[PDB]
RNA sequence: UAUAUAUAUAUAUAUAUAUAUAUAUAUAUAUAUAUAUA
């Protein structure tokens, strides 16, 4: 491969290491990283010359047809709009224009350019129209290019490097070498052809270059001109090329994707063109697979347990597939082909359909094909001008087909109107439901509990926030002089900052401020319009409390919130799998825009009236959250009007209804556009975070229930449909979360419902939603779409396109981040490639290349010095990336499921133990006195020679700079503290409780001499945590950066030869692997697409353990003792301390002090303390006391039973008696089991039984040291 | 019922405090080598919901209007009919219902 | 496991449940085709002999 | 296409590879 | 000379050894056990046309 | 049931029987007075059967 | 047989759930100072070859065609003849056979 | 067999005998009906001895 | 606010022997259903009236 | 040379899918004729 010869020497070495030829070393690790940072990026394109492509792809010159930008922008009413070219009002995206004329030249790199300083000045100072339009166009065009985790060229360099040389085979019988090869990929050939336009003297000038402040462009010569779309096309091509290789797809499918992108790029508005024909691929493949005759195969047999509210499922065998079970819904070929005819891409459909017809039976190949084809959709984070986005989304109002007549209301109650009893229909149903819930909320001593009140107030504060300026204005307007703490370096717009200002003020004085402006933000998306973030101010968030509370009660006490408890997201996995099984018919539904359709004229007025009436049952004089009862005029009786008191809850409703009727008033201040901030109101619900899911899920459930039980039976025609539609209820037939929803039909007896009845049913539902202005957007394709998860016949399909390898969202014109953060990006990037099942061997190779580039970085003072550093590669091992090849071992023996942290280290060393010991003896002189785990052979020196300690400690170092304090600012720190504590401790009982607990605790901890300095979670530190978070949200000063680099280097250079005490002790255990465990399911049945004999290790791991989490006796430790806690503190810290105390045998008052330290009253403290026992605790619950946790990668596997009865901590016939844990086994055995299973999961291949065989020291010695360490911390 | 209950709780010398009960329960000695500790099972029940036992006052208030409304034991607070007497949580539930 | 882990709905009425279950199975002439085939088989067999 | 590392047998479909792999490779 | 040649030698020659310094023969052995279990599955649950 | 646990269970039940609670006295002697007084205060007089 | 079994399994009101048995098992108290736990053994033995639980319907269907085919206990389930009654895993297998 | 384990074994066996399974009832009363109906549905009539 | 059925019945009285009003077939409760199914019970009540 | 296994090609048979042609039925559009109304 001449390309391998083209690489420079260090990169050739790195490629050899990645191929598994040689063990990786820090030396070559640096040489590769360094040289990448010094050579120009264009050379990566230069590498493409040495690929003899043989693919049938032609790049039409139609691409280079820049449409003039001047006609794509205009300003009216002093705002820069997009003025769409086509008559479609949605063409509001970046056009296809030549950016060239707007460029100057840089002094550093003369070839590339940036915006004219003249243009931006005139747009800023003169507000000149054309200047502003040019600026806006330049800003957004640059931003669209910036939507990548790093420069795409670097990723392309990674792909070439790994693909430059075939990987060496391992000894495994399932290690199939790659079937795909270069010179056959249409993507790379396409990149070659298109890039031929950008060379002048064989130099291959990149069309653009991304920088921290955005992206720069190259000035074209007089002959040529660069269209911004080309850059986007390159990114899509590179992303597709990487994905195709990792997914190992046929070149034909990649060919179709290339043609797909080219056609989109040829026309104007590359983004808009792609967006229009988005769903073509899933419709062609996923929605229509088995609509033929030769159907068959094996399918999972999943059963839903009787208490369906618990969402518990059981795998109970397999089911043979046959024609009677084949999908009933019509295919999707006709509409898709009709759409494709518009863009004359019918060939793509013909190719896809013909290829699809080669999979008549459901098996691994079929789903693998589906996974690959669905991976063809564009992975670009689309971005448009926020001004257009806000103008296009919130300009919608629902259309009600039968409005509530005005005569249907009673007389006013000051603001609200009650609903007349004579009114029926869905509105009546909605009214009663909310009213009933309001009644239940009304009398509930759960509130007025001071602890619960603390939870609600604390829930309102986060590091982020907004609308602070509106807050300061509104209160200053009403004569309220708020405090300030600027010297305490914390952002004013933080929700924390405004909360501190409010602490002292009597609440009712603030009531006028709730009718104030709210700022807004935008977050871009991959396959849809960008999302919206609308953070209310703290006061508004407080007022809306009743709305949330009632919604919560509706959810938690009707359909159990339809999984909106979100305890572990994986509970939806078995649900959709069950929903997609052949015996069941499922329908996917979701509100078209629930945020935009909920409104006051129809919905909120009804809810407000119901809540206000529902609160009538209760003491009319009972203040709630500092809101006192007031007098309101009642005008229900025209003959006898009067005024009566109303409780604080009702007063809240009175104002809340007023606000909703007035409509939200937003203020847009987009930065990408130029000087165009303004404010306009809308009825669109905020819906900026999970706090909105409760309301929409409640209304979603309510309307669905009424439709099923009342509207549909009264209106449908088919008698058979009526027969099956009856005996159906939401609690066992429907789930939802926000707009999203799933509806599944009762099992038709050995049969399926007529599509005719389905059409009748679906039609009526659409009309039902049309009544009150909900577009239901339903579909029926015998698949499962819920929370962006896809299941087909009980097999999960990872939609990889939603996690593009290169793409990353950036919501601001500047990246605003520092170099070390890139490491965390790499770690998160790699995990997705594990969550989604890719070719695990090749994905690992690519990951290391990414890591190598990220391993190095530098910084420069605003005026002064530069700084630099880089990590030894062992860091990434500690961070959770398996090594490819260790010295003395064979490559590719470590599975991706290897746990991060100490566990991964221990497992690696445990396997590597014997070779290290023997090799150290030959190579080095013995150490001077005996070692606990090692002999005299002195492996630690060898590890230092490998730089293991350097990497091990380097990964421990922090990666974000720290802000500095000040003393007059500390007066503000105290002022900030005092007020935060004041806001937290509204009453006095909590303060007395915490103070008593803290005083007793330190007294006990010192006098009993457990230890001193134990940072125990307590409420007094919660404000401190808030303050630190608030100060951290600020951009750090350069001095902090310099401290980081210096500290990091010193930590790297310091010669240390010891791990943490825990890892040192963990090495004392010897673990061995026996035979394979009995299988969970039939290996024939596919469960996750791509986890097949080709991708062996995933296929092994899933097959052995089974995917369905089925903790019938374990419950994965979710039964934490402290169900109710305040924000800021960590439950996982609290229970760990409690168990640690219990193991240490502390006296009960120690528990009492600790519990009282977090607000628990003495009585409940005793009650809680009594529950603490080593028996009822779960394996993971107790094992976490020493930070032994379950890796996130395991959350999709049924590891419970294995850990329970497959990891033998003491097998009688194998273990040495020295390792017998004896009585301490009650808390020793879980630790050993966790270590054992971690090692077993580390190695590749099938899961084997794990057995402790020996502890070098006695088990007693191990337990004693552990108790010491537990007492120390 | 709500009004009367509030009045009752407003004026009463009785104070509900479970500290002595738990103190008298947790002092019972038992082996730590067993796999089930019924003490934990008990204390997992009797969970103080923090409402200061509204049910008790609610039951008392209901008596004044028994001719209009009746208080019933919640269905969920029953032992499942599928269980055996040896299933300890079921037995404790039945005990509480009897009391 | 099947013997010891058998359970049903709390208040099942078997006659009702089977009433719904068997409804679609007796909607067509399916059972009668075999009768017709049997007759033809009889005639064919006798004539051949 | 697909191949077995022990005997170099080559297969058009993965199902054929699986059944072969499981059954054909074991003084 | 190459890791490939070494790996092939390990798979071929030391096919049944149990030395801790070697990993791959054990994993291959485990895979063989895996297959035997797979036989136990369908032997009491075959596939119909 | 292992007797040790059985011994424990009868123990805790015994402890409950020995708690010197005040409630039973309050029910028999003091609560009726509170009801009798409050019956003249609530906006709705008692309604019994 | 397969046709009848699948058809039969569609219409039946009976549902299988291993969980109820496991709860009855695991609720048994035991000491932690013993070298062998019968609980773990029987649980390990109790799980079928795969998580199949389909043989039951296969047995039912076979009765309608006993003239054609006969179900037979799987040979591999028999306890090894060389063992003795004190070998607990062998003992459990014998119990499952007779059931 | 140590009696502690021996006590455990008879305990767990007792637990199994006490499970209120539904299967025995279904076999005696409901399964025959399902067979009797399905006998008229399968393409092949029952063949018994 | 139509009430066509009511007037239809009255009108049909004058033309019995030419047109006969009958209760809707699908308004009846399902035969397999039981009295304990409340929605069916209501149907029977309305049917009677 | 022969046997066995694997791969590829060609021929023949059977099944499934798609396309094209012809016939028949149904729907929609357009033209022409006839009737009726304006
Ligand atoms: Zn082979």
């Amino acid at each position: 491969e001449e390309l391998f010869n083209a690489l420079p020497q260090p990169l050739q070495q790195l490629s050899l290491a990645l191929a598994g030829e040689i063990p990786l070393t820090d030396h070559i690790f640096e040489q590769a990283a360094s040289t990448w940072h010094v050579q120009p990026r264009s050379l990566t394109y230069k590498l493409l010359d040495h690929i003899p492509f043989s693919t049938p792809v032609v790049v039409p010159p139609s691409i280079y047809h820049s449409l003039d930008w001047s006609k794509c922008f205009a300003v009216n009413q002093d705002r820069v709009e997009r003025v769409p070219t086509i008559d479609d009002p949605d063409d509001v995206y970046v056009p296809n224009s030549d950016i060239g004329p707007l460029l100057t030249s840089l002094h550093t790199i003369p070839d590339y350019g940036f915006l004219h300083p003249a243009i931006e000045n005139d747009a800023t100072t003169l507000r000149a129209e054309r200047a502003r339009c040019a600026s806006t166009f330049y800003k957004i065009a640059s931003s669209q290019a910036r939507q990548v985790k790093l420069d795409p060229i670097r990723m392309l360099g990674f792909l070439l490097l790994v693909q430059a040389r075939p990987r060496v085979p391992s000894g495994l019988v399932t290690d199939q070498p790659t079937r795909r090869d270069p010179t056959q990929s249409p993507a790379l050939h396409a990149i070659w052809q298109v890039m031929q336009y950008y060379k002048v003297a064989g130099v291959y000038y990149a069309p653009a270059l991304v920088v921290p402040s955005g992206a720069i462009w190259w000035i074209p010569p007089p002959g040529k001109r660069n269209v911004v779309s080309v850059q986007y096309l390159l990114t899509d091509l590179i992303n597709l090329a990487i994905l195709a290789h990792m997914t190992d797809m046929s070149p034909t499918l990649e060919l179709t994707g290339v043609l797909m992108y080219l056609r989109a790029a040829s026309s104007h508005s590359h983004a808009y063109t792609l967006l229009q024909m988005k769903s073509v691929f899933p419709a062609l493949s996923l929605r229509s697979m088995y609509r033929n005759k030769g159907f068959g195969g094996k399918a999972p047999a999943i059963e839903w347990t009787e208490p369906r509210s618990k969402y518990k499922f059981r795998w109970t065998g397999v089911t043979q597939l046959h024609d009677g079970l084949r999908p009933r819904s019509p295919s999707m070929d006709v509409p898709t082909l009709e759409v494709l005819t518009k863009y004359e891409l019918v060939d793509i459909g013909h190719i896809i359909i013909r290829e699809r017809n080669a999979h008549p039976r459901h098996n691994h190949d079929s789903v693998r094909f589906v996974r690959d084809v669905m991976a063809l959709t564009s992975g670009m984070y689309l971005v448009r001008q926020p001004t257009m986005s806000v103008l296009r989304e919130y300009s919608q109002v629902p259309d009600i087909k039968d409005p509530i007549p005005p005569s249907a209301w009673t007389g006013p109650i000051g603001n609200v109107r009650y609903l007349l009893p004579s009114v029926q229909g869905p509105a009546r149903h909605l009214y009663d439901t909310w009213r009933a819930a309001a009644r239940q909320i009304a009398q509930d001593p759960q509130w007025h509990d001071p602890l619960n009140q603390a939870i609600m107030r604390a829930q309102y504060v986060t590091a982020r926030g907004g609308s602070s300026a509106s807050l300061k204005f509104a209160l200053k307007v009403t004569g309220i002089v708020l405090p300030e703490y600027d010297d305490s370096k914390v952002k004013k717009s933080s929700k924390i900052y405004q909360a501190a200002q409010i602490a002292r003020i009597a609440f009712m004085l603030l009531i006028a401020a709730i009718h104030a402006e709210v700022t807004m933000g935008i977050r871009n998306q991959v396959q849809r319009r960008a999302r919206s973030i609308m953070p209310l101010n703290v006061i508004q968030q407080a007022i809306s409390a009743p709305h949330t509370l009632v919604a919560n009660y509706i959810n938690k006490h009707m359909n159990l919130s339809t999984t909106s408890g979100s305890v572990v997201t994986d509970k939806v996995i078995p649900l959709i799998l069950y929903a997609s099984t052949p015996p069941n018919t499922v329908v996917n539904v979701d509100i078209k825009a629930c945020d935009a359709s909920i409104t006051y004229n129809y919905f909120l007025s009804v809810i407000c009236g119901a809540m206000h009436e529902g609160f009538e049952v209760g003491n009319a004089d009972a203040a709630f959250m500092g809101v006192p009862s007031t007098i309101v005029s009642d005008r229900r009786s025209s003959v006898a009007p009067y005024s009566r008191p109303i409780s604080g809850l009702q007063t809240m409703v009175q104002h809340l209804a007023d606000l909703y009727a007035a409509g939200f008033r937003y203020s847009v201040s987009d930065a990408f556009s130029s000087g165009n901030k303004f404010s306009f109101p809308t009825s669109t619900f905020p819906s900026g975070s999970t706090a909105t899911s409760t309301e929409h899920t409640a209304n979603n459930s309510t309307m669905m229930e009424y439709f099923l039980n009342v509207h549909a039976p009264s209106h449908v025609k088919s008698a058979s449909l009526k027969r099956i539609l009856t005996d159906m209820t939401i609690q066992r037939n429907y789930v939802c979360q926000g707009d999203d929803g799933i509806l599944l039909l009762p099992h038709e007896a050995a049969s399926k419902i007529s599509a005719d009845d389905m059409n009748e049913l679906l039609t009526c539902l659409r009309d039902y939603g049309q009544l009150f202005g909900w577009n239901y957007d339903i579909d029926w394709s015998d698949t499962a779409e819920y929370l962006k998860l896809y299941a087909l016949m009980g097999c999960r399909i990872p939609n990889t396109s939603r996690h593009p390898p290169v793409g990353k969202e950036y919501a601001a014109p500047q990246t605003d981040e520092i170099w070390p953060s890139l490491i965390d990006i790499v770690i998160g990037h790699h995990l997705n490639g594990v969550t989604d099942v890719l070719n695990w061997r090749e994905w690992l190779r690519f990951s290391w290349a990414f890591a190598c580039y990220s391993s190095r970085g530098g910084y420069t003072n605003p005026k002064g010095q530069s700084f630099s550093a880089q990590y030894p590669w062992w860091t990434f091992v500690y961070l959770g990336i398996p090594p490819i090849l260790l010295p003395g071992q064979t490559p590719f023996i470590h599975s991706c499921y290897m746990p991060p942290g100490d566990q991964g280290m221990f497992s690696i060393l445990n396997g590597w133990r014997d070779w290290l010991i023997s090799h150290a003896s030959t190579t080095l002189p013995p150490l001077r006195h005996n070692h606990p785990v090692w002999g005299l052979s002195d492996v630690p020196s060898l590890l230092s020679q490998f730089g293991v300690y350097a990497g091990y400690h380097a990964a421990q170092h922090y990666r974000r700079p720290k802000p500095a304090p000040e003393t007059a600012s500390s007066d503000s720190i105290n002022q900030i503290t005092s007020d935060l504590t004041e806001y937290l401790f509204y009453d006095s009982a909590l303060k007395a409780r915490v103070m008593k607990g803290r005083y007793n605790w330190e007294r006990l901890s010192s006098s009993l001499s457990l230890n001193v300095g134990s940072r125990v979670p307590s409420l007094f530190d919660v404000p401190g945590k808030w303050v630190a978070a608030g100060r951290d949200a600020e951009k750090p000063p350069p001095s902090s950066v310099e401290d980081m680099f210096t500290s990091l280097n010193r930590c790297i250079r310091r010669p240390t030869h010891s791990f943490s005490r825990l890892l040192e002790l963990y090495l004392r255990v010897h673990v061995t692997l026996g035979e394979s465990i009995p299988l969970a399911i039939d290996p024939d049945v596919p469960q996750v697409a791509g986890a097949d004999p080709a991708n062996d290790d995933h296929w092994f791991k899933y097959t052995c353990l089974g995917d369905i989490p089925s903790a019938t006796r374990n419950y994965f430790g979710e039964s934490l003792f402290v169900g109710r806690v305040v924000s800021g503190l960590d439950v996982e810290a609290v229970d760990a301390t409690l168990l640690r105390l219990k193991i240490l045998g502390a006296p009960p008052e120690a528990f009492i002090a600790v519990l009282n330290g977090i607000g628990m009253s003495d009585s409940e403290a005793h009650q809680i303390a009594g529950r603490i026992s080593l028996a009822n605790a779960q394996l993971v619950q107790i094992a976490r006391v020493v930070h032994l946790s379950i890796p996130s990668s395991w959350m999709t596997l049924n590891t419970g039973p294995y850990i329970h009865h497959h990891a033998y901590d003491f097998k009688p016939g194998i273990t040495q008696p020295s390792a017998k844990s004896r009585d301490k086994s009650i808390w020793m055995s879980p630790i050993l089991k966790l270590l054992c299973t971690s090692y077993a999961m580390t190695v590749a291949g099938p899961v084997r039984t794990s057995i402790v065989t020996e502890i070098d020291g006695s088990a007693a010695a191990l337990s004693g040291n552990l108790r010491v360490w537990m007492r120390d911390v | 019922v709500e009004a009367l209950s509030t009045l009752l709780r407003s004026v009463t010398p009785l104070v509900l405090d479970p500290t002595v009960l738990t103190n008298a329960i947790t002092t019972i000695s038992e082996s730590t080598t067993q796999t089930i500790s019924p003490i934990s099972e008990i204390l997992r029940l009797l969970q103080p919901m923090g409402n200061d036992y509204a049910a008790f006052w609610k039951c008392i208030a209901s008596w004044a209007y028994n001719g209009l409304v009746t208080t019933v034991l919640s269905e969920d607070a029953f032992p499942d009919s599928s269980q055996s007497i040896t299933h300890l949580p079921s037995m404790w539930k039945c005990l509480f219902l009897t009391l | 496991v099947a013997m010891l882990c058998g359970q049903t709905e709390t208040n099942l009425i078997p006659s009702h449940h089977y009433g719904k279950a068997f409804a679609p199975l007796f909607a067509s002439n399916a059972m009668f085709t075999r009768n017709q085939r049997a007759v033809i088989t009889r005639e064919a067999f006798v004539c051949a002999r | 296409s697909y191949v077995c590392n022990v005997c170099n047998a080559r297969f058009s479909t993965m199902s054929a590879l699986s059944e072969h792999l499981r059954s054909d490779h074991r003084s | 000379s190459t890791m490939s040649a070494l790996s092939e030698h390990l798979r071929s020659d030391h096919r049944d050894d149990a030395s801790t310094l070697l990993a791959t023969p054990m994993i291959n052995n485990a895979i063989r056990s895996f297959l035997t279990a797979w036989d136990g599955i369908r032997i009491l649950s075959p596939d119909v046309s | 049931v292992n007797d040790l646990t059985r011994r424990t269970m009868t123990g805790v039940m015994t402890a409950m029987r020995q708690v010197k609670t005040m409630t039973p006295f309050y029910i028999q002697h003091m609560c009726p007075t509170e009801l009798s007084v409050l019956a003249s205060v609530t906006v709705t007089p008692p309604f019994q059967v």
